[PDB]
DNA sequence: GGAAATATTACC
DNA sequence: GGTAATATTTCC
Protein backbone atom coordinates (compact mmCIF):
# COMPACT_ATOMS: atom_id res chain seq x y z
CA UNK A 1 0.00 0.00 0.00
CA UNK A 2 1.84 3.37 -1.08
CA UNK A 3 -0.98 5.53 -0.31
CA UNK A 4 -0.90 10.13 -1.50
CA UNK A 5 -0.53 11.89 1.27
CA UNK A 6 -1.92 15.11 -0.53
CA UNK A 7 -5.17 12.87 -1.97
CA UNK A 8 -6.27 9.93 -0.62
CA UNK A 9 -5.17 7.49 -3.57
CA UNK A 10 -2.72 4.63 -3.33
CA UNK A 11 -0.71 2.72 -5.81
CA UNK A 12 0.87 -0.40 -6.39
CA UNK A 13 4.15 0.33 -5.79
CA UNK A 14 6.37 3.48 -4.93
CA UNK A 15 7.22 4.23 -7.92
CA UNK A 16 3.55 4.69 -9.08
CA UNK A 17 2.87 6.89 -5.92
CA UNK A 18 5.90 9.09 -7.58
CA UNK A 19 4.39 9.60 -11.19
CA UNK A 20 0.75 10.04 -9.48
CA UNK A 21 2.92 13.03 -6.99
CA UNK A 22 3.45 14.67 -10.74
CA UNK A 23 -0.18 15.29 -10.80
CA UNK A 24 0.36 17.49 -7.29
CA UNK A 25 3.58 19.03 -8.35
CA UNK A 26 3.59 19.73 -11.75
CA UNK A 27 6.62 17.86 -12.19
CA UNK A 28 6.64 17.12 -16.07
CA UNK A 29 10.13 15.82 -16.62
CA UNK A 30 9.68 14.54 -19.82
CA UNK A 31 10.25 16.80 -22.78
CA UNK A 32 9.87 16.52 -26.30
CA UNK A 33 12.60 17.38 -28.12
CA UNK A 34 10.09 18.46 -31.39
CA UNK A 35 7.64 20.79 -30.00
CA UNK A 36 8.71 21.63 -26.25
CA UNK A 37 5.31 19.59 -25.12
CA UNK A 38 6.27 18.08 -21.28
CA UNK A 39 5.03 14.92 -19.84
CA UNK A 40 4.42 13.81 -16.09
CA UNK A 41 5.21 9.94 -17.72
CA UNK A 42 7.89 8.91 -21.24
CA UNK A 43 5.43 7.01 -21.90
CA UNK A 44 2.62 10.02 -22.66
CA UNK A 45 5.58 11.77 -24.40
CA UNK A 46 6.81 8.34 -26.05
CA UNK A 47 2.69 7.88 -27.65
CA UNK A 48 3.05 12.61 -28.16
CA UNK A 49 6.19 11.76 -30.43
CA UNK A 50 4.22 9.60 -33.08
CA UNK A 51 2.00 12.61 -33.68
CA UNK A 52 4.80 14.32 -35.13
CA UNK A 53 5.69 11.75 -38.07
CA UNK B 1 -4.33 -6.56 -30.99
CA UNK B 2 -6.42 -9.65 -32.02
CA UNK B 3 -9.53 -9.31 -29.72
CA UNK B 4 -12.47 -7.57 -31.29
CA UNK B 5 -15.46 -6.75 -29.05
CA UNK B 6 -18.21 -7.81 -31.35
CA UNK B 7 -20.31 -4.23 -29.46
CA UNK B 8 -18.49 -1.65 -30.31
CA UNK B 9 -15.31 -2.54 -32.38
CA UNK B 10 -12.39 -1.78 -30.10
CA UNK B 11 -9.76 -3.99 -31.50
CA UNK B 12 -7.16 -5.49 -27.35
CA UNK B 13 -4.18 -6.91 -27.24
CA UNK B 14 -5.10 -10.09 -24.94
CA UNK B 15 -8.34 -11.63 -24.40
CA UNK B 16 -8.16 -10.46 -20.62
CA UNK B 17 -8.34 -7.02 -22.12
CA UNK B 18 -11.22 -7.46 -23.71
CA UNK B 19 -13.62 -9.17 -21.49
CA UNK B 20 -12.52 -6.25 -18.70
CA UNK B 21 -13.75 -4.24 -21.31
CA UNK B 22 -16.99 -6.26 -22.30
CA UNK B 23 -18.24 -5.37 -19.48
CA UNK B 24 -18.69 -1.92 -19.55
CA UNK B 25 -21.74 -2.73 -22.29
CA UNK B 26 -23.96 -4.85 -19.16
C1' DG C 1 10.96 -7.05 -6.31
C1' DG C 2 9.74 -2.95 -7.75
C1' DA C 3 11.01 0.13 -11.69
C1' DA C 4 9.65 0.76 -16.13
C1' DA C 5 6.93 0.07 -20.00
C1' DT C 6 2.72 -0.78 -21.95
C1' DA C 7 -2.21 -0.85 -22.47
C1' DT C 8 -6.10 1.07 -21.44
C1' DT C 9 -9.33 4.48 -19.84
C1' DA C 10 -11.66 9.05 -19.18
C1' DC C 11 -12.03 13.12 -20.98
C1' DC C 12 -13.36 16.43 -24.61
C1' DG D 1 -7.01 12.85 -31.89
C1' DG D 2 -4.45 13.48 -28.10
C1' DT D 3 -3.90 14.34 -23.49
C1' DA D 4 -3.69 12.75 -18.13
C1' DA D 5 -3.68 9.28 -15.26
C1' DT D 6 -3.25 4.49 -13.68
C1' DA D 7 -3.90 -0.70 -14.02
C1' DT D 8 -1.61 -4.38 -15.87
C1' DT D 9 2.11 -6.44 -17.54
C1' DT D 10 6.91 -6.77 -18.66
C1' DC D 11 11.69 -6.63 -17.52
C1' DC D 12 16.14 -6.51 -15.34
ZN1 LIG E 1 -2.45 12.43 -4.73
ZN1 LIG F 1 5.97 17.36 -29.52
ZN1 LIG G 1 -16.92 -2.80 -26.73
Amino acid sequence: QHGCTRCGKNFSSASALQIHERTHTGEKPFVCNICGRAFTTKGNLKVHYMTHG
Amino acid sequence: KPFVCNICGRAFTTKGNLKVHYMTHG
